[PDB]
């Protein structure tokens, strides 16, 4: 049950920040797969600039962009536990929700 | 009321259970890290994936660098335990460490420096308002329908026999044995590899944990049981590798838990578990002993072996005066006792004067765990 | 963005594919020299033409001097490989070598001095800002939808079995086999010439390459396949010479790729390809092996033979523990994998700290390829 | 008195030594088969010779059928070991197997089924009155001027660390490591072939055995030794093929025996040799440990490497309590120890009640070797 709740809350939270960048996400298990809005979300809440995104829609382009986000987070003293770009690119729910909480905890708490 | 409530974290060798004090059951029970290649990796049967998470990173742990284990029941790997805890708070309970006190449990007889390193991490690395470290068998006892008795608690890193008079552990008669579940997974793999078996690849070092837990048994009479291994037919059972391959186990199944009763099997001078219950009982008040024999309760994952209640009974019945009613108690859920004993305890208003606070940790350092947690 | 981007050059035995990092497909795919007579020549059925170019100079290579091959998958002729590369930059991609880093690919198990001569040429002869040399099978893996697995990469000059945990090749368990496509073109021509055939004229040494690629097959059971050559009717097929003449091939078609499984056919002591996948898997972490059997991916031109997925499966299923789920993966495009794995890799900002720079080459010399490219 | 006396047969990977119990030295020491073509053969530079014998049949073993090896120290080829033994009795000692008990030696940690196949052959095929199989390191110990100590025995197929109190091996603290001389010949050939070398023809698979034994060395500090390979000048030495050709070996010479200390080099999870001596010592009686550190004796062909005494000392000195006097003993003849320890043992009237007799073998079968030989 926690899974459905966490998805709704985390999504609403992400959206309340992304809206400042003029975008939103609908399905958390889809909209962060390419890492674009994930990177966008991080720049919004930190007020910092992440590396530029890689242009392209291929799997490897997604891994590269999600890794830019994951590395940025890790650089903030965060230990991405068993959280790899592959799972994020693959749209894995548990891993995706785990990542967003890590971000919520690190940048807002 | 929820947001505020201590988080009970029970740290088992096979399983971790974490929840909120005042609750009936663990909210997160999970298998007991993020691993980045530290050399541009990726198998070509995966994306350029350079963080493997969970168990697909256990089975490349050797080729990867892991950011955060339990074996002293004892923690052998501190950054991968750090990973587990970060995942407990930030991904499983979805909590913030700096707003909740934590009760962490620990092995009977847990090494000194371990108690201090988990005080250390919890305070400096997770910035915990407060914390306490309770031995696991003692929370099994508090959570039962009993108040006087002796618990025999066998986790992953320690075993203790604790006599309790009216909800109060008697620290002089507590005895610690450093032989528990990890000692038995290890000894199983050596007797299995001695039979020319091969547990050569990482994940499969964790595959002895499932044979151990799935096929081991405690023998009533080791001696007539060994020749009731030579009268085989029904004793060998098989286990299947991930690899497709087969294992066959026979005398090994009961020879593994026997190291609990005879630690000479392990190369240890220690008395076995049956003698240590008896030697704590002899150290207690003359007028509660009869109560402690009538209420011998077993708790912990290593007490789950078929035959252990009967063999504990048979053995305490031999050392005990020729009259004692000896009632060994082995509640079938001896599966969540450590966690609900801690959930009870960390919810009483009693307990808030029992923690080690952020203030005290500063004041003293990590050493204070030895003072306040007994 | 285009002008600047590394150029990926994949150097195959039959085909070369060259393009720009960040791109989806090779921009130039071509057949794998300028040849001047070095004795006033000209056939009187041509102008006084003293530079023959491309393939009309392959078929007079013996009578001509050629300015710039691949067979160690391995390069046997260095000035005609130099020609190919000059044509890659200056005629196919229409690029300048001194402004783009190059990722060149190479055979699994490519000889030492080869790695150094291609470091050598690239730096001194083309004045390359930077370069890297990746094994071909490892870029097949990175380009797939997978991150853990083992790839079996068979090009023209080498074969390697590479276990990959989370995008990271495990160098201790990598195994190199020096038998790949050229070894099989060569062995085909000898068994065909043993049947009293005649591949006597230059171009037609390259005509065994097309029989090999067009008619060879991998047998499920070599043994019952050989007597299902003696129960002929349907096994002999014919090939037509440029000369007008006819070839007929029968037991040879499956007997050629069989040298991959049994290199005794070639006079080599080596294990075949099915044993080498299994011996890399045994060298890895106990906890990822089950992942490596479920993700055996084949990549490279020599993996294109009908029957190789089934016969690889049948054979790994015989050595593997009696339980392993074994999933051999053989994506039908196992036609551009090496090039798009390199295009991905050389586009990541990750990679610029991975090249051997002009500076480093000066500093060290050609040897540095051994240090940095693993 | 001669005719009657057990025959001691020591079965080494490179050398076999065979003699009569009660004797001071081996009577037959020889290199470790009759091979008939099984296809009418003969080179025209030999008579119609269809039995090649000894080593001129090793180097056509691949083209010939051989009637009777050692590599599990372990026997990989059972009919060619059968040949060796037939030659031991019938050609070297000129003895009859059915009148003499045999003590055969075996590798530390020798596989189960091997012990049984050599019980099997010896009884059924040579019709031996009796036999015993002793581990080689334990006969090295008995033959020395010492009675308490721990021997580290490294042959061809196994290594064991054996603690001995007063002439009696302590079986609980014995530890077996399946890495010995064959593992090191094999790893040498792979690092030499990785340098693009070619050990392609039969005899020359045995030519790595002589480089290994002739040029290898154990480094004191592997790490400062590897950069004292890059400050070359004096480290590369050359070896000459039968073929006329040259080998040059450098970092390889010390990198080969290093797999004993770090079996990760071999892809093995095992502790090295220095840790295993220390972990047997920790398993013994608290009151003999000080004796076991003062008497660490090395025995076996794989202990012959320059630097192994010093490096064993340096390493046990790091794990050992900060006070132990540690005396590593490495008698320079650590060349015939296994054979004269067996000659002593099989001459005592003590020993005749220690064999497995023809009667017992019938009674039990081949399994009995596990019972009686420990």
């Amino acid at each position: 049950a926690w899974e459905k709740q966490q998805r709704k809350t985390f999504t609403a939270w992400c959206n309340s920040h992304l809206r400042k960048a003029g975008t939103q996400i609908e399905n958390i298990e889809e909209d962060f797969r390419n890492g674009l809005k994930l990177m966008l979300l991080l720049e919004v809440i930190s007020g910092e600039r992440l590396p530029r995104p890689d242009k392209g829609k291929m799997r490897f382009h997604k891994i590269a962009n999600v890794n830019k986000a994951l590395d940025f987070i890790a650089s903030k003293g965060v230990k991405l536990v068993s959280i790899g770009a592959e799972e994020i690119v693959d749209g894995n729910l548990k891993m995706t929700l785990g990542m967003i909480w890590t971000i919520i905890l690190r940048f807002a708490i | 009321d929820d947001d505020i409530a201590a988080l009970v974290v029970d740290n088992g060798s096979g399983m971790c259970k974490a929840g909120f004090a005042g609750d009936d059951a663990p909210r997160a029970v999970f298998p007991s890290i993020v691993g980045r290649p530290r050399h541009q990796g990726v198998m070509v049967g995966m994306g350029q994936k350079d963080s493997y998470v969970g168990d697909e990173a256990q089975s490349k742990r050797g080729i990867l660098t892991l950011k955060y284990p339990i074996e002293h029941g004892i923690v052998t790997n501190w950054d991968d335990m750090e990973k587990i805890w970060h995942h407990t708070f930030y991904n499983e309970l979805r909590v913030a460490p700096e707003e909740h006190p934590v009760l962490l449990t620990e092995a009977p007889l847990n090494p000194k420096a371990n108690r201090e390193k988990m005080t250390q991490i919890m305070f400096e690395t997770f910035n915990t308002p407060a914390m306490y470290v309770a031995i696991q068998a003692v929370l099994s006892l508090y959570a039962s329908g009993r108040t006087t008795g002796i618990v025999m608690d066998s986790g992953d890193g320690v075993t203790h026999t604790v006599p309790i008079y009216e909800g109060y552990a008697l620290p002089h008669a507590i005895l610690r044995l450093d032989l528990a579940g990890r000692d038995l997974t290890d000894y199983l793999m050596k007797i299995l590899t001695e039979r020319g078996y091969s547990f050569t690849t990482t994940a499969e070092r964790e595959i002895v944990r499932d044979i151990k837990e799935k096929l081991c048994y405690v023998a009533l009479d080791f001696e007539q049981e060994m020749a009731t291994a030579a009268s085989s037919s029904s004793l060998e059972k098989s286990y299947e590798l991930p690899d497709g391959q087969v294992i066959t186990i026979g005398n090994e199944r009961f020879r593994c838990p026997e190291a609990l009763f005879q630690p000479s099997f392990l190369g240890m001078e220690s008395c076995g578990i049956h003698e240590t219950t008896f030697n704590s009982i002899m150290k207690c008040d003359v007028d509660i002993r009869k109560d402690l024999y009538a209420n011998t309760v077993l708790s912990g994952g290593t007490t789950m072996y078929p035959g252990i209640a009967d063999r504990m009974q048979k053995e305490i019945t031999a050392l005990a005066p020729s009259t004692m009613k000896i009632k060994i108690i082995a509640p079938p859920e001896r599966k969540y006792s450590v966690w609900i004993g801690g959930s009870i305890l960390a919810s009483l208003s009693t307990f808030q004067q029992m923690w080690i606070s952020k203030q005290e940790y500063d004041e003293s350092g990590p050493s204070i765990v030895h003072r306040k947690c007994f």
